[PDB]
RNA sequence: UCGACCAGGCU
DNA sequence: ACTACT
DNA sequence: AGTAGTTATGCCGGTCA
């Protein structure tokens, strides 16, 4: 359900993050506590936003028109 | 050692396995 | 029973509810939408002559 | 709607947004809180119809009930919880606050209080501020246990003229309590005057209270270390007394209480102990909290909570039950299929020994659950019942 | 404009029952022994350890109505002390015989006294400053 | 509401200026009343937090499984080894005044759903309208605009 | 559906203005200001120093009530001096070191590296 | 719609509504509804 | 779980093992080894009620089977496996719970009604019922904007598809009387 | 130099950390709502849809577009539509952006905040440019697209602040604290055993000399010098997010003075 | 103009 | 599910 | 025995002539 454009709580952007998230995950083979911290989101009000995020927007493509 | 014990964490396992096969709403199905 | 001992009324409201601390104890928060449906219907008199004119 | 207060007038304020705003203490007499409730308004049409609101049932008018001789709103929540706290012997303000205080009672006179504290630094104490709110001519006296007109614990409550002499200020006192500083004013100054102290009262400490601050969190639930060790043994020993008296019944060397079986007059003793227990494991705990801790200052105000509740979350659940007896033997002789028939021991019957912050085990749980489900069916019942009696 | 009550005492002892910045102060008088003293006192402003030499006193004025802040810079000052409060007397109790005690509330914070000498100057008006020294 | 039968409405909203604040400059996206604990006795939600919120620092999805082997005591641990007070309290300061609060406040996540029943779908009101056929009296139903 | 518009925040309403200010009845040589589309960041500001002119007798300040933006300012001054002239001053020194922190913050910015 | 898919109706004060024994690991002991049918419906 | 004292190296003992587990999670990997599997190579039996009444069965497979030869201050206060005649064994208790209240975090921490009431609400929840809601004409539907999967979880979850389809958001929550509103 | 001073302590182009000392807290707090609310911003308020066939509708995306941040160096001399004289808008009052993207790549075609295009002129000012940080310079995804799936809009920047909506705050987070040391005692830390073994102690306990119990309690203690961090969305930059604060919040204290005057004509 | 019956959900 | 009356 | 009468307030999909 695509990524959140800035998180709710204190309004960093973290928009762009996203794809360099999921990197850091299966090639840079990290895990979440650090690719987070990498990608400078601090407190957790930046952590959960992009921690939590669920894609859903991605079983959303794959139907047709 | 295929056959020493199972512990806690391990029950799960099984678990996934019966709804691998069966499903939430087997029941109604079957 | 249900049609003389109670019925259902015109000029009558109802929403949400929540508290206020800032209100006095016998005053009741209405909202704008609410006031603007229901109604009083005041007689003209040279007291209020200008007053509903103005409503009008 | 139950009882006249059920309907009261209120003064209309349009206002924004889409809900019915009410103040907080004529949150009793309708029954509301804010799940989500909704609620009815009717607007009279005839120039008496309203003449007849106004002047027969206006909120103020109905602050003292006739149910009970006594007034039927006070103080609650927020107000409450901090209106204690603003009040402490220890609770000292400063200028820069006094000032803001002062300036949010509508009445305030225009004339700063000399502070109770001239000395190094100029301070006014809680007691002194709050009694800003407190009209003229209002004198009141209570005396709890303690209370010595020099009250030692700040006890009981004096005030006079309206000026808080001594005493914290809590339910007993702002509450919709009988001797009530509310039942007082109301008859003393009038139903107009007092209807405004709410209005004050709560100004003023919910003010204050916005900037103290007040919370609440798992650390006030978590007993001290050897008061925890010293419930559990309390709960084992009253354990065996149980064990015990169990099998002194197998031998047959009981003494059947007239009018009960041996086997009657046997629970009778047994849950008797787990109880008896658990209490002693809850004001155990209850005792070892501090007054910094906040569940204690809510049950302290007499906002929220009381003993029980503080016991179940930190001590000893208790022994759950059903139509009286402890959970049956469902199955053949026994609780649950984890157990061997005829167990009669606590760990069977329904005794939940874990607190709340501990967490019940599979059984525990079951039990609890065997418990709960009961209060739920007959709150369904003692409801319909309740309605039809009453009309 | 003018005192009520002067005496130093001395710290029976001081007790803070469940109170992190007042604590409850007891001491007898160094001159009649019968003027008994208990004084709830902020002992943050003003710290005070059992057996000292305390001064009090009392009087209604420092030479009221909307109090001032400071400005007094150079003004009056019957500020003489290192801690002065203001309250009301509520009660006058007579210890029988000839021994009678009253009552001081500052706020909330209590006082008690004791002995017979006052008997045209303890006023039981609400006036009252309270100061202490050493 | 959250997940422990604590329903509640909204009844005003702040932007972050007004609310009140942790030094590390977080604030709420929800304030509940400390209140709506002691009587309830949910302490799973106060749970749900103090891991949630370490979960949060350290990026593992927190287990809050039935019967498990975690305790309070142990989850204090890793939020303690991650700098913040071992209970979840934090300092905090009026968003108003910038001045601290004397309390220290529990924060941290906590999953909460928002449930259908907006009141812009129940808000109702009439002032004479639609009258019934057989009982000449006002028509039921918000929808259909009656009394 | 009842909510007002955002800017309703700081644009004056057809024909209000930020002051309004009335004489307190209440106490003598005092005055409440009202001022129309603002909030706290002023508010408490004005009222801090406000409370450092040694001849501001009384000064607190408070917000009605959330909805609204708005606030109510009462001071209170020695005789002679109007409490009128209290706010000004109040305000230049506000902003007087307001400009010092602004010049003082760019030195050390530009004194910087990164 | 999981949880109404595995749900369970009991046709009719007491006996019926209260959570059995005999329920551990059949029923859930939790989820019931509350007033009128409340242990009448239960959930697998 | 089948408990039969089959261990002539030993005490009564539960005929799964750690091969016949690790020979599971083997299959699952590979997305051979079923449930049917475990059932027809006598591991696990269906009780039903009845049968129910005539068994002895252990919670925790573990704790309840080796012997007794300290304690955590912090954890709960287990009973114990006080039997030899254990015929049977619980998957996990957990599994007690139904749908609604499997995602109750920590419901063995709540007065026993507030988890009825949770079971009852999550049901009138928002989130993404279908991710083919794009494509429904069902009379009314909600979707949330942007759904997260819960911070504290349920191992039971995983199975009810919540982190794929939650109903919700994590949100920073203070409790703190404030505006007192 | 000369009245409330600073020190900045660490600084980039993202945080400005900074020690403002010898304030009086009144204002440390004003300037820090400030820099939060108030301060002026450019952002996409006007989205006309021309064609949209992606999964998500009409106004999550058009939400989206609000949220994205873009230039606003030169913001200050932009006009606030509400104030320009133009029927609706115009360069002197806006800035117009242009979104297009199809799905040519048989595997999801995604939608940067890079492929927004200005069209209105930009009169030469720093000014509607999606701001990128960034590493392969797209920023912000703001959505993804199938096959043949078209996304056709129009966006219209205009002027505004945090108090009108969040999307024009260029904020986002602002570190404050005071006193490390409780001295002033405005806190009463919670506890089990010890509060100073239980509650971390802060960053900021060294750049200020610790308690020493003997010592009274110093009342007469006030409270200047705070340790504040101030980050940056992007949309201007961290100083400015400073100074712009310092700036509008004067201009404020000054519309009062202002006030009162054209209220002295009568 | 606009109804009945049934069933289900919220307080 | 409960309860009284002809 | 047989014989009837009740049962909380209020609000918010789907077939039938
Ligand atoms: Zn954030
Ligand atoms: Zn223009």
């Amino acid at each position: 359900m695509i990524v959140p454009v800035r998180c709710f709580s204190c309004g960093k952007v973290v928009g762009d993050k996203w794809e360099s998230y999921l990197n850091l995950l299966q090639e840079d083979e990290l895990d979440e506590g650090t690719a987070l911290s990498r990608l400078g989101l601090k407190r957790y009000c930046c952590r959960r936003m992009i921690l939590t995020h669920v894609d859903l927007i991605e079983k959303f493509l794959r139907y047709n028109p | 050692d295929e056959s020493a014990p199972i512990t806690a964490e391990d029950s799960w396992a099984v678990i996934s396995a019966f709804f691998r096969e069966k499903g939430l709403v087997s029941q109604q199905l079957d | 029973r249900g049609n003389l001992m109670g019925k259902r009324v015109d000029f009558s409201a109802r929403t949400v509810i929540s508290g206020d601390p800032n209100l006095e104890l016998d005053q009741v928060g209405v909202p704008k939408s609410i006031a603007k449906t229901l109604t009083y219907p005041e007689v003209v008199t040279p007291y209020n002559i200008d007053r509903l004119t103005q409503l009008v | 709607s139950l009882h006249k207060m059920s309907m009261m007038a209120h003064r209309v304020k349009v206002i924004p947004y889409s809900t019915f705003r009410l103040n907080l203490s004529v949150t009793s007499p309708y029954n509301a809180d804010f799940d989500g409730d909704e609620m009815n308004l009717h607007v009279p049409q005839s120039e008496e119809t309203r003449a007849e609101l106004s002047q027969l049932c206006a909120v103020p008018l109905q602050i003292v009930s006739p149910q009970s001789n006594k007034p039927c709103m006070g103080i609650v929540q927020d107000t409450l919880c901090g209106i204690r706290k603003l009040t402490l012997r220890d609770t000292f303000i400063e200028l820069d606050q006094v000032l803001n205080m002062l300036y949010w009672v509508p009445d305030w006179d225009g004339v700063i209080p000399t502070p109770a504290i001239i000395k190094p630094k100029p301070l006014w104490s809680g007691k002194q501020i709050l009694s800003v709110a407190i009209p003229n001519g209002i004198h009141l006296q209570r005396f709890d246990e303690g209370t010595t007109l020099l009250s030692p614990k700040d006890n009981g409550m004096l005030i006079i003229d309206g000026q808080i002499i001594f005493g914290v200020v809590e339910k007993k006192t702002v509450g919709s309590s009988n001797g009530g500083l509310i039942h007082v004013v109301t008859r003393e100054k009038g139903p107009q005057v007092c209807a405004k102290l709410f209005g004050n009262i709560q100004k003023v400490v919910n003010f204050w209270l916005l900037h103290n601050g007040f919370s609440t969190g798992i650390g006030d639930t978590i007993a001290d270390g050897p008061t925890m060790r010293e419930i559990t043994e309390t709960i084992a020993e009253a354990k065996k007394k149980v064990l015990d008296v169990t099998k002194e019944a197998q031998a047959n060397l009981l003494t059947a209480k007239h009018g009960m079986t041996l086997r009657e007059s046997f629970e009778d003793n047994v849950v008797r102990f787990l109880n008896e227990a658990r209490d002693k494991a809850g004001r155990l705990a209850e005792v070892n909290l501090k007054d910094l801790n906040n569940v204690k200052q809510m049950v302290m105000a007499g906002s929220k909570g009381s003993f029980i509740n503080i016991a179940q979350m930190s001590a000893c659940v208790g022994q759950q039950s059903v139509e009286g007896k402890r959970i049956a033997f469902g199955f053949v002789d026994r609780t649950l299929p984890h157990f061997s028939k005829d167990d009669y021991s606590p760990e069977s019957k329904g005794f939940v020994e874990n607190s709340y912050l501990r967490g019940l085990t599979p059984q525990e749980f079951f039990f609890h659950a065997m418990g709960g489900r009961e209060g739920l069916i007959d709150t369904a019942v003692k409801t319909a019942e309740t309605g039809y009696i009453q009309r | 404009s003018n005192t009520l009550f002067d005496d130093i005492f001395q710290v029976s002892e001081v007790d803070p029952g469940r109170y992190n910045k007042v604590c409850r102060i007891e001491a007898a008088s160094t001159t009649q022994d019968q003027c008994k003293l208990t004084l709830d006192i902020n002992v943050e402003l003003f710290p005070v350890a059992a057996q000292d030499s305390l001064t009090v006193t009392i009087a209604s004025s420092l030479n009221t109505r909307s109090w001032r802040p400071p400005q007094a810079g150079d003004r009056s000052l019957a500020d003489d002390y290192d801690y002065v409060m203001y309250g009301t007397a509520y009660k006058f109790e007579e210890v029988s015989k000839d021994l009678i005690a009253v009552y001081y509330s500052f706020g909330g914070l209590l006082m008690r006294l004791e002995g017979n000498y006052r008997n045209l100057n303890n006023l039981k008006q609400e006036n009252a400053y309270l100061l202490i020294r050493r | 509401a959250s997940r422990h039968g604590q329903k509640g409405t909204i009844g005003i909203t702040y932007r972050r200026e007004d609310m009140p604040f942790t030094a590390e400059g977080i604030v709420p996206d929800l304030i509940i009343n400390p209140h709506a604990i002691p009587s309830r006795m949910t302490v799973a939600h106060l749970i749900e937090c103090l891991l949630s919120k370490v979960a949060a620092l350290s990026g593992n999805e927190g287990d809050a499984s039935p019967f498990t082997d975690i305790t309070v005591e142990g989850i204090s641990k890793l939020l303690r080894e991650h700098g913040y007070q071992s209970r979840g309290f934090e300092v905090m300061y009026n968003g108003h005044t910038g001045k601290k609060l004397m309390a220290q406040i529990f924060f941290g996540p906590t999953y909460y759903q928002r449930l259908r029943h907006m009141v812009d779908d129940k808000i109702h009101a009439r002032a004479r309208g639609p009258m019934q056929v057989l009982t000449r009296q006002p028509v039921e139903g918000r929808s259909r605009d009656g009394g | 559906m009842n909510a007002p518009d955002r800017f309703e925040l700081f644009l004056l309403g057809e024909g209000e203005s930020k002051l309004k200010i009335d004489p307190d009845t209440k106490a003598p040589n005092a005055v409440v200001i009202t001022f129309e589309k603002e909030d706290h960041t002023l508010g408490n500001l004005i009222r801090a120093e406000l409370l450092n002119d040694r001849k501001v007798l009384f000064a607190a300040y408070k917000v009605e009530h959330p909805f609204f933006a708005r606030f109510k300012l009462r001071i209170q001054t020695t005789e002679g001096y109007d409490p009128k002239d209290a706010l000004k001053n109040a305000c230049n020194s506000i902003i007087n070191k307001l400009g010092a922190l602004k010049t003082n913050f760019e030195t050390e910015w530009n004194l910087q590296t990164l | 719609t999981l949880s109404h898919l595995r749900r369970t109706n009991t046709p009719i004060l007491a006996k019926p509504r209260q959570l059995h024994n005999t329920h551990w690991g059949l029923v859930c002991p939790a989820e019931t509804p509350e007033g009128q049918a409340c242990g009448l419906v239960k959930n697998l | 779980f089948i408990v039969e004292d089959d261990e002539s190296l030993g005490h009564k003992e539960l005929k799964v093992r750690k091969g016949h587990i690790a020979k599971l999670m083997a299959t699952e990997y590979q997305d051979e080894y079923t449930w049917s599997s475990l059932l027809n190579e006598g591991l696990v039996e269906y009780i039903d009620a009845e049968e129910e009444e005539s068994i002895l069965i252990a919670m925790q497979p573990e704790d309840l089977e080796p012997a007794e030869a300290d304690v955590d201050p912090a954890k709960r206060i287990r009973v114990s496996h006080h039997a030899t005649t254990f015929t049977h064994c619980e998957i996990h208790p957990s599994m007690i719970l139904g749908v609604a209240a499997s995602i109750i975090p920590f419901p063995d921490h709540n007065q026993s009604p507030r988890n009825t009431y949770q079971s009852a609400m999550g049901k009138q929840a928002m989130g993404v019922f279908l991710t083919n809601y794009n494509v429904r004409m069902d009379t009314m539907a909600n979707i949330l904007y942007y759904p997260q999967k819960p911070l504290g979880t349920t191992r039971a979850m995983e199975y009810l598809k919540f982190r794929e389809l939650p109903a919700g958001q994590n949100a920073i929550v203070a409790i703190a009387c404030y505006s007192g509103y | 130099e000369e009245g409330p001073q600073v020190k900045i302590r660490e600084a980039s182009k993202d945080n400005v950390d900074f020690i403002l000392s010898n304030v009086d807290l009144a204002m440390a707090n004003s300037l820090r709502r400030v820099m939060i609310a108030e301060i002026p911003t450019l952002a996409i308020d006007s989205v006309e849809v021309e064609t949209n066939t992606t999964v998500l509708a009409d106004e999550f995306i058009a939400h989206r577009l609000g949220l994205i941040p873009l230039q606003s160096m030169d913001i200050e001399q932009l006009e606030y539509s509400r104030d320009c004289f133009c029927e609706d808008h115009c360069d002197k009052c806006s800035v117009v952006l242009t979104l297009q993207a199809f799905g040519e790549s048989e595997s999801t075609t995604n939608v940067y905040s890079k492929d927004l295009v200005i069209v209105s002129n930009l009169m030469g000012r720093n000014i509607g440019h999606p701001i990128i940080q960034d590493k392969e310079g797209n920023g912000v995804l703001i959505c993804k697209l199938r096959k043949g799936q078209e996304l056709k809009l129009t966006c219209v920047a205009k002027k505004g602040i945090a108090k009108e909506h969040a999307k024009w705050g260029p904020a986002a987070a602002i570190e404050f604290e005071y006193d490390p040391w409780n001295k002033l005692k405005h806190t009463d830390y919670w506890y089990e055993q010890d509060s100073a073994k239980e509650w971390p102690q802060s960053k900021n306990c060294e750049y200020e000399d610790p308690p020493n119990e003997g010592d009274p309690f110093d009342y007469k203690a006030q409270a200047d010098t705070f340790y504040m961090n101030v980050e940056s969305v992007g949309s201007i930059p961290v100083d400015q997010v400073v100074v712009r604060g310092i700036d509008t919040l004067q201009k404020k204290v000054a519309s009062i003075l202002l006030a009162l005057t054209q209220m002295d004509q009568d």
